[PDB]
């Protein structure tokens, strides 16, 4: 939301600045006033008030403590609660106007830390950054090793965010974690890895706890990068453009212990491939315990790349087969129709996958005529009252 | 054993059990169609053509 209307629009600004004495300083006019005033703005700006005002708040998960978020609110409130329920003490009640300034000062009292750079960062810069955050690849049997260079310049709408840091996973190691900078022509380091050598003996030398996964499938003579992160807990408001092996982004889907990476993986690989292992790790991924929605953009990137598949169709008519072998009511001899609820990932993978697969289209005249008879069919085997769940939303997917 | 014995007939076994629900859902799609038409052409109708 927020990175979309900032695209679309001017800043999302967080005033303590007047334009008072009949003065502007207004950048973010792209339409119409703010300073003063609740009802000149939009739904869209007051939405995206209220979705910046989330992420601040994470930001100052990010530079304080929980615990101390817990001490900061228990005092607001104890003086609130406390300047509440008198005699009205006169000229000494509006302590229940806790606005901005003194509430930072009651932050800085609990933890004294730089936050006034994250409020003219964040709360006084409505920006949002992008990142050409470039992978090189050093120790690439290099003499320099494990080399990746830091970038940024798009306006219009930007802004430069400096010092902050970077998450890179290796083989199976460390959480690999670098500064960053101002004077963005950057480049920077790894905390580089051990020689990840004789890797068919070093089947797991520890991904991530235990996990188990082995694939030499990658160009691994002289990878021993897995995946580029900065910031997976999603600090800096970001829209991060860099560019990978696609083995690395496929095996990322093949785990991953972020939906963060694993969404936006499906997005990388949204736009440009057509392997038919793409579409083996894809449907390798809907059939697990992973995640509902991760499954549900899955789905739609199986829609984008069969619809890349019209001279390179070379898998099947796609997840007729995804139906086969994730359903069986009474073994289901070729077709899947009852009670097939109580379990809500099925639910919602029920609900989703027929969409996808109405996408489907090879340019001939598009198409899907097994797939549009088929949902026909799905559309014939409704449910009685065995199902206790009010056989509804699935009707309404199937119809969209 | 064609005049002497005799036998029992049952004679309606239809265990065909993808055929059964094909059966009871192509009737269930039956009555919507059904009462579809009827209430299609009973009440105040409004039309995706002209005159459908």
């Amino acid at each position: 939301k927020i990175v979309a209307y900032e695209l679309k629009t001017g800043g999302v600004l967080l005033h303590p600045i007047f334009g008072g004495g009949k003065e502007k300083d207004n950048p973010a006019s792209h339409l119409h006033f703010s300073i003063k005033h609740p009802h000149t703005l939009s739904w869209e700006y007051y939405s995206m008030f209220q979705c910046k005002a989330h992420l601040v708040m994470r930001l100052i998960e990010n530079r304080i403590s929980m615990e101390f978020m817990l001490q900061v609110f228990n005092k607001l409130l104890s003086l609130a609660s406390t300047a509440s329920s008198q005699k009205f003490q006169s000229h000494m009640w509006s302590q229940m106007l806790v606005s901005t300034s003194g509430f930072l000062k009651s932050i800085s009292n609990v933890s004294g830390k730089d936050i006034q750079p994250l409020i003219k960062q964040w709360v006084d810069q409505s920006g949002v950054v992008k990142f050409y955050g470039s992978f090189a690849f050093n120790r690439k049997r290099n003499v320099l090793e494990l080399e990746i260079k830091q970038d940024y310049t798009s306006p219009g709408t930007q802004k430069y965010v400096g010092p902050l840091k970077v998450t890179v996973q290796e083989l199976d190691g460390s959480f690999n974690h670098t500064l960053q900078i101002e004077e963005n022509s950057l480049k920077h380091d790894i905390p580089c890895h051990s020689k990840s050598r004789r890797n068919k003996k070093k089947k797991i030398p520890l991904m991530n706890g235990e996990e188990v996964d082995m694939d030499l499938s990658a160009m691994d003579a002289d990878s021993p990068l897995l995946w580029i992160r900065i910031d997976p807990d999603m600090s800096v408001l970001r829209k991060v453009e860099f560019e990978q092996a696609d083995f690395m982004w496929q095996y990322q889907l093949r785990y991953e212990r972020d939906v963060v990476a694993q969404q936006e993986s499906i997005l990388a690989l949204e736009k440009f491939p057509t392997p038919a292992s793409r579409l083996a790790l894809t449907d390798i991924l809907e059939q697990e315990q992973c995640f509902y929605r991760v499954r549900m953009s899955a789905c739609f990137c199986l829609a984008k790349i069969a619809n890349s598949m019209v001279s390179t169709w070379t898998g099947p008519p796609a997840m007729k087969s995804l139906f086969t072998r994730m359903f069986c009511c009474k073994s289901c001899p070729n077709i899947v129709k009852t009670n097939n609820f109580m379990s809500f990932q099925s639910y919602f993978l029920q609900k989703t996958m027929p969409v996808a697969m109405a996408l489907l289209r090879d340019v001939h005249n598009l198409c899907p005529k097994e797939v549009l008879t088929f949902i026909l069919d799905l559309i014939k085997y409704n449910d009685n009252r065995k199902n206790k769940f009010s056989d509804n939303y699935y009707r309404a997917e199937m119809i969209d | 054993x064609x005049x002497x014995x005799x036998x029992x007939x049952x004679x309606x076994x239809x265990x065909x059990y993808q055929v059964l629900r094909e059966k009871a859902a192509s009737q269930r799609r039956d009555v919507e169609r059904a009462l579809t038409r009827f209430m299609a052409k009973t009440g105040e109708t409004q039309s995706l053509f002209k005159d459908d």
